[PDB]
DNA sequence: GTCGTAGCTGAGGCCTCAGCTACGACTTTTTGAAT
DNA sequence: GTCGTAGCTGAGGCCTCAGCTACGACTTTTTGAAT
């Protein structure tokens, strides 16, 4: 079982917004200015945060990881007023 | 009397109280006093400041603050936790519920909505040019029914008779206007107070009954008193039974008057309207410039309630509420209305 | 004659859904919102609050398509504000929104609708136009559903105009509807009190759980005496010494209230009274000065009926032999269950039990006021001696007790000055209660009104004094929110200093907003929100809708 | 019962962005760079959406919200890496 | 001799908790991660995986704080690696650091753990220490938790120590533990098959639910002969004509499939390779050229095994007839619950019933492989002649199955070609899942070694061509997935549009991807699980574990 | 013999395919030719190039393109799906359960490295200024022990001869460092091979034996052959058995001359050590120096495997490999060693 | 389709605050849910 | 404690991308959960 979350993030290090730019292309899709969706389940969920824990500067940084739910139900629990919402869908890629 | 309402229409202002004075300053410095001791409810407009010492020291003298916006919106009172105003209150439940306590305000309300009538009609008649006076046959007849309202038997029959002698006092308001009749300002003597508007010139009549009806409204919650308890209207639906009880006499002087100010001034015109299939609505900018000369109506100064002293409209609404409190619980009889 | 206005047809969309809500709704005033009654509105607001064309007065060949068109008929008794009134050249029909889904019945609309439908219509065809249909056009799905005007629906409706009239006449509010599914969201079963007044009316059935209030917030408390309170648009700034100490947020704010010398920017002023918060000044001791009012509260019938039972002498004595028998029987239950002896005296005296139970009894039997005012006093005398009793297990240092300086000006104890404290901020929240339902809080049937104390809430507060201020004075010396150094003597006698004062008052915050279980239905309902509850049924009691008050006894 | 709301938008415009500051404000309280915590009931979440479909621009604006819970139970839902998190408390201002 | 190592005391930790645990993860590698291995190792590395102070040869007094200390004893037989060593002068003692709260046991501490910290309690004592005790540094908590090295803890660890000795020097993989709780988190229960090989072992019972992989990503099909996979980080940006169609995130990546003349940069192959993610060349139509290996798998006893076992006749009899008879039986099935007449044709000519399921028996009875490969052709023929029969109710146009056609190089029928692609690309599939779990895919003991097609794979793939192959190009006949218009000749035969062979491989995935129900276990497992579940329970046949291999019959 | 491995050396390179050849180019500029005939492994090293139609020309012809680093650390091989390979495995496999091909390939083993053992005595011996020659008791000694070891009955004979032939090997290994005792880099004659390292010089020769075992495991697995089945070690535990079977013959000249070069060459000093309480382990800075000294040691050509062309280490390793696969299968007996 | 990609610099776009100057909203009665 | 506050302008701080130039990681064997 999978789970959507949130990520949002203040970052007052250039060097360090690249790198948590970086680690966070690496697990989610960006979603907004700051902001990215992830889909992961357990295993996935503890590299992210063992990633951003190192990446930032706890004296003076901010990130905040926001547990939705299952990743299944979570289209009730969003609601986006500008651009369309969808969440990341677990399938291959074709292409 | 005690003691008169202060009007703080500075937005300046800053109020302070200097032991048993209550001290008015602009830019730190001084501009008037009222001292407590003629004083009345304290009506601070938009941004002025009251200090908190002041407030409590009006508080523990049960005076009524009043709030008013910078244009003169009322917007809230403040009252004191005593039983100032309880004992009115309570005299006033207590004798809504005799038949002469209602009967006899109720007959004087009358007999003085008539009288200002005549006097409006004595006044403001311009069927000039050829009838520079009313046909005192009409002056005859509102006289013999002012009679018949100071002897009508009870509520019903004083009800009827004042929709007849209101109902011949607008057969000739039409008479009234510019000279002659208002061609695109038509008047229906019948259709009167519907509740939409259909009439421009009953349109404007609506709305400064609506607006006088909120004035009463606020003064009389100033004192001690429900508005919504009346003595001859009736109480129930959210209608203020003692505001629209007390603005019968002040119908002609504030808003029929309103009226022939702002028609007879050219205020108001025929493209200020809008119908639509049974009504007749005023336009934004035409409600705001009708608001506004309300308002000029209410600045204006008449001198005698009984004491000769030039109060203005809005302050001899909080006269009369109090001498109606002050009839009650018996200190002056029979409540001396304002008639002109 | 004018016995009743015109019927605002919306009135009658209500009163075909339940007759008391539309009592309640016309002739009381008596709104208030929920869930749904906002969602319409704002639904409504975006669009159809904004007119649009005229309904032509000739008529002859164009599309009609005004919008808010307000027509009445006196013949007919009706008044309204048509939606929309979609037309070709003379064949118009009335379109009313509404909120939701499309709902699952026969026919797509509900009975009150309906009727509001063929209402509007008939006042139509009253202005000369060929309606003989409508339709509803469900903002959500935008799923037109069309209505039309057959003729036992017109007779539903002529009928629907009869009954409201003559319910309006009666004067007599009719019962609620029995147990049914509509009043769990009516936006007035805070008002209505459907089960309460179902139960006690004798018509005895289970009260169902509370349906829960929503969309109130909790107090403002200014105690600092050099604070300064400003407007920062929605929120409300508290600033002392120029720095922002708080903020608070308008929409989530219920009441203001100021102790002592602090200030209040007027334009804090006007935002608070735009949206009827009140705002209530007291002394720095807690005296309650003044407070603000709006042109009185437009329901007549609940302050004209206190009124004339004021007036009444056995209504008077019934009622404050109930609230002093109420409040001697919570003073037992008190002392019994927070009684902290060591041994021997680890539980109640029964002498004292038996002189409180039989004062309880002499009152029941009062004769008039005067010996029960005398009753009233011994047995509040006895209780007080006794009350030091059961604090820390005994008097700790500093902390005590002189049961013979209760009742007057300045405290000379410090649990004297804490007492005096949660008494005099008790009466605050009785008199809002009691304001906020209509009645008059000065009016009171058994005290008599002076300055900073107003009759009513002295009164109904009797039975709450144990349960509400001397259980936070109590748990506030036990738990040690207060020891004898948070005092400071003076002239006067004792206070408190600010640590104390925020500690104390943020006790008797959580003690207002901490669930209890009704005695007689049964539900977890916080002291707040059972203030309001006991206030309502007052008034219905008042109203005779009721037999006798429910006195909460614990 | 009232849910803890987070909400967070990219606006393009620096009216329209001081409308939207002030509307939230009116709301909830900040907790990031441009989002804020909100503990709303039905009624107070139906006003919100209700502003913020008038204050944004549809066209090229972009507001997310997300209900993460009960409000009672968001702690193990939120996990902040920089400054600690802390929900919006439902208690009087005493001060 | 040197027919032991010396034993890593985590893998006597892992010894005393499941002892075919310690088996598998110290005599054949083997490991695998979860939730918890993972939080672990992120709790240890950020301090502990970072040295620190030495362990003073000369101790007189200084406090020692040393960190991942690395000790080993050959007259004890263990190796150790320390998290730290707090120790005052001359009195040493371990700490461990664990991940969790303290758990909910007498002395906090459970066997393994407390048989840990004794064992490097005991190599400490080794090299001139006096230690006497222990600690368990619980990094969420940091609650300390104290051991004592008791004595008959000792015996227990010095126990243990001949226990994994003998068991390791034996040969023979201990059982499961009877289902226990402890399986169903032990982070190889994917490896150990607990409950299957307790079934089939005729220790009979109901096999529990499927414990569920986990961490394991979807494959990244790369069609498109004009793609550009390059690195970007993390991602894996797959650019064409200099734009970027599509990224995939290397942590949600479980192959990489590169079809045709597709470039893959040689940054991204190293990437891969850190992974050890496998990437697969194929040819244009699917001809599987090569892959990528990274110096074999860890695992002996499983490829040791598989060969010694190819070199014996009748366990490959055995197995190609179970393979086979399995082939046909799927391949009745299909013909039955696919078939799709109009009327007298509607269901299955039970004379072609008689043909097959005589041909599965003599299959079953076969004496040799080379009648065995003539029963396999004779039944495919057979199957392939009706096949026909049953896709879109018959023949569309130009979707013309020739049975003649099969079974070599150039498809000249667009249904050919599909079923030679659909073939071609599960080949791959198994080739995959074969040697993820140690086997050697390319020696079989049925077919014969060949280019482009692994020994092993094919043989394994026998049962699941119908199911798999057969039903993707039936689903996408049926569907509309493909008609005759995504076809395109050629002098060779037919091939697909680019359209097309998205299409079809989008398909075929969702075929891999699309759960069943084992009927021998009973519980909803994915294909692509069931594949790696196949290859696993025959490397148990092989090892002699179980009495025979499940061919999955459905 | 058949073909050569290609090292690509070039990380600027990028390769095509020529019909029968395969093209190097620089930049846009030609380097060098393979054409396939005489081709092995392709070796590409960091971000070289491979063109997708030459490596499907090298998988056709079954040919082990491998991986290398830029620094030439390995990183994966990429073989084909045919039976070029699988042919290889399944004779090791088949043959690894005969006791003649254990016991002869491991005889042959162990003669090979007590001879690169002699013959580093005899090149090495630096017991300079007074024994310009080892002690040829000694020799004779490991002259007379290599014979044993051609003439050892069973694989435990052989394993404890060997042990043997190597502790006395060991107790002169000393004798070989810059002249001396190496005092500051003290060797243990008997502590050998324990896990952790108790000594510098055994830490350095623990260490080079790692980093052998694993260019052996990398050049057996690049040829079809499983380096963790072995035929004189033991297979299990994780351990190459087949790494390790086959860098007896390597210790001497790629892990004991490398430390030899790495310790007369003063790249590594008692500075280099930590000890902690029975561990010598050395220095991150001094890890990857002696990295760069074992990558110097590998660099270097000899001429000799049976035919004289002066390769690298890095590739006589694949030559050996291919020349055991070539052993299996019977195509030459007895698999001729590469003894200096 | 030339090493490819990691890492750093600019130019613009979001996000907020401190510090300034304008200003000076408020509008009849109806409608607004729920099953 | 002087109208007070709504609303607008600057200066700085976050957040991302396009466009450039450096570069050229990879390290023995152990440890790592669970009840």
């Amino acid at each position: 079982m999978e789970h959507l979350y949130i990520v949002s993030y203040d970052i007052r290090n250039q060097r360090r917004w690249r790198r948590l730019f970086k680690t966070m292309h690496g697990f989610g899709c960006w979603l907004q200015l700051s902001v990215f969706q992830c889909r992961l389940d357990r295993i996935r969920i503890i590299k992210m945060e063992a990633a951003i824990n190192e990446i930032v500067n706890h004296a003076e940084d901010h990130v905040l990881i926001l547990d939705l739910g299952p990743a299944e139900n979570v289209k009730p629990k969003v609601s986006s007023i500008g651009k369309t919402f969808d969440p990341i869908l677990r399938q291959a890629v074709i292409v | 009397g005690r003691g008169l309402p202060l009007y703080v229409q500075s937005p300046k202002a800053y109020v302070r109280k200097d032991g048993d004075c209550l001290v008015i300053e602009e830019e730190r410095v001084r501009v008037a006093e009222a001292r407590l001791g003629e004083t009345s409810q304290v009506a601070l407009f938009g941004n002025a400041t009251l200090t908190t010492a002041a407030l409590h020291e009006c508080l523990r003298r049960e005076i009524p603050v009043t709030w008013l916006s910078y244009g003169g919106w009322f917007m809230g009172h403040t009252v004191s936790t005593g039983h100032r105003n309880v004992e009115t209150r309570t005299y006033q439940y207590q004798r809504s519920f005799d038949p002469e306590t209602c009967l006899n305000l109720a007959r004087r309300w009358i007999v003085a909505k008539i009288a200002n009538c005549r006097t409006l009609l004595r006044r403001n008649w311009r069927g000039e040019g050829d009838e520079a006076k009313a046909p005192p046959g009409l002056l005859m007849s509102l006289q013999d029914d002012m009679r018949h309202a100071m002897r009508a038997p009870s509520l019903e029959v004083l009800l009827g008779i004042e929709g007849a002698s209101a109902g011949r006092y607008f057969q000739h308001f039409s008479r009234m206007l510019r000279g002659g009749d208002g061609e695109g300002m038509g008047f229906d003597f019948t259709t009167r107070n519907r509740r939409p508007p259909k009439d421009p010139v009953n349109a404007l009549l609506s709305f400064a009954y609506a607006m006088l009806t909120r004035e009463w409204t606020v003064a009389l919650a100033a004192v001690g008193l429900d508005p919504y308890r009346g003595f001859y209207h009736q109480p129930r639906f959210g209608r203020p039974a003692l505001a629209l009880d007390m603005m019968e006499p002040f119908r002609p002087l504030i808003a029929d008057s309103t009226v022939l100010m702002a028609i007879n001034n050219g205020e108001i015109r025929t493209g200020d309207f809008v119908r639509s299939a049974g009504g007749c609505n005023l336009t934004d900018s035409a409600r705001k410039r009708f608001i506004a000369g309300f308002e000029r109506r209410m600045e204006q100064e008449v001198t005698h309630p009984i004491f000769k002293y030039t109060i203005s409209y809005r302050r001899l609404l909080e006269v009369q509420a109090r001498l109606l409190t002050r009839y009650l619980s018996g200190e002056i009889p029979a409540y001396p209305n304002f008639v002109t | 004659d004018g016995s009743i206005p015109l019927i605002p047809v919306r009135m009658l969309n209500e009163h075909v859904y339940c007759p008391r809500l539309a009592y309640l709704m016309w002739v009381q005033g008596e709104f208030s919102h929920n869930e749904f009654t906002v969602d319409g509105v704002i639904r409504h607001r975006r669009v159809d609050a904004g007119g649009g064309v005229l309904p032509s007065e000739t008529q002859e060949d164009s599309r009609i398509h005004a919008r808010s068109v307000s027509l009445s008929s006196e013949r007919l008794g009706i008044t309204a504000k048509i939606d929309l009134v979609e037309g070709e050249g003379a064949y118009v029909s009335p379109v009313d929104y509404k909120r939701g889904k499309r709902p699952h019945v026969a026919g797509g609309a509900y009975e009150p609708e309906r009727v509001q439908l063929c209402a509007q219509g008939l006042l139509l065809r009253e202005h000369g136009f060929a309606s003989d249909g409508g339709a509803l056009y469900f903002v959500a799905s935008r799923e037109r559903v069309p209505v039309a005007f057959d003729d036992e629906l017109i007779g539903r409706t002529l009928a629907a105009i009869d009954e409201m009239g003559r319910t309006a006449l009666s004067g007599t509010m009719p019962p609620p509807l029995e147990d049914s599914p509509k009043c769990p969201r009516c936006s007035l079963v805070g008002i209505c009190l459907p089960d309460e007044v179902r139960f006690l009316s004798h018509l005895s059935v289970e009260p169902r759980p509370i349906i829960p209030a929503d969309g109130r917030g909790l107090p403002l408390y200014v105690q600092s005496p050099k604070a300064y309170v400003r407007k920062d648009g929605d929120c409300l700034v508290i600033e002392e010494e120029r720095v922002r100490v708080a903020e608070a947020r308008l929409g989530e704010t219920s009441q203001v209230a100021l102790f002592g010398n602090a200030t209040l920017t007027t334009a804090a002023l006007h935002e608070c009274l735009r949206r009827e918060i009140p705002v209530t000044w007291l002394s720095y001791g807690g005296w309650f000065m003044g407070h603000t009012v709006s042109t009185g509260h437009r329901n007549v019938e609940t302050r004209t009926y206190q009124y004339q039972r004021s007036f009444d002498p056995e209504t008077c004595l019934n009622l404050a032999r109930r609230w002093i028998v109420a409040k001697i029987a919570n003073c037992r239950t008190l002392l019994r269950r927070n009684w902290r002896g060591e041994g021997d005296e680890a539980k109640a005296p029964p002498g004292l039990l038996m002189s409180l139970q039989d004062d309880m009894r002499h009152a029941m039997r009062a004769p008039s006021l005067e010996v029960l005012l005398g009753i009233e006093g011994a047995s509040a005398g006895r209780y007080f001696q006794h009350f030091s009793r059961m604090l820390r297990g005994g008097d700790g240092e500093g902390m005590g007790f002189d049961f013979t300086t209760r009742n007057r000006r300045p405290p000379k104890d410090p649990v004297n000055a804490l007492l005096s404290f949660a008494y005099a901020m008790l009466t605050r929240e009785w008199t809002v209660a009691l304001a906020a339902v209509g009645l008059d809080p000065y009016r009171g049937f058994y005290h008599q009104p002076r300055f900073g104390r107003p009759a009513l809430a002295l009164d109904m507060m009797e039975p709450f004094r144990p349960l509400i201020a001397d259980s936070t004075v109590l748990m506030a010396i036990n738990n040690g929110e207060i020891r004898t150094g948070d005092f400071v003597r003076s002239a006067g006698g004792c206070n408190l200093t600010d640590s104390a004062r925020k500690r104390f008052i943020a006790g008797f915050e959580r003690r207002m907003e901490q669930e209890v279980t009704h005695p007689i239905f049964k539900y977890t309902i916080s002291y707040r929100r059972l203030l309001e509850v006991q206030a309502r049924l007052l008034t219905r009691y008042l109203s005779g809708e009721i037999p006798a008050y429910p006195n909460f006894v614990t």
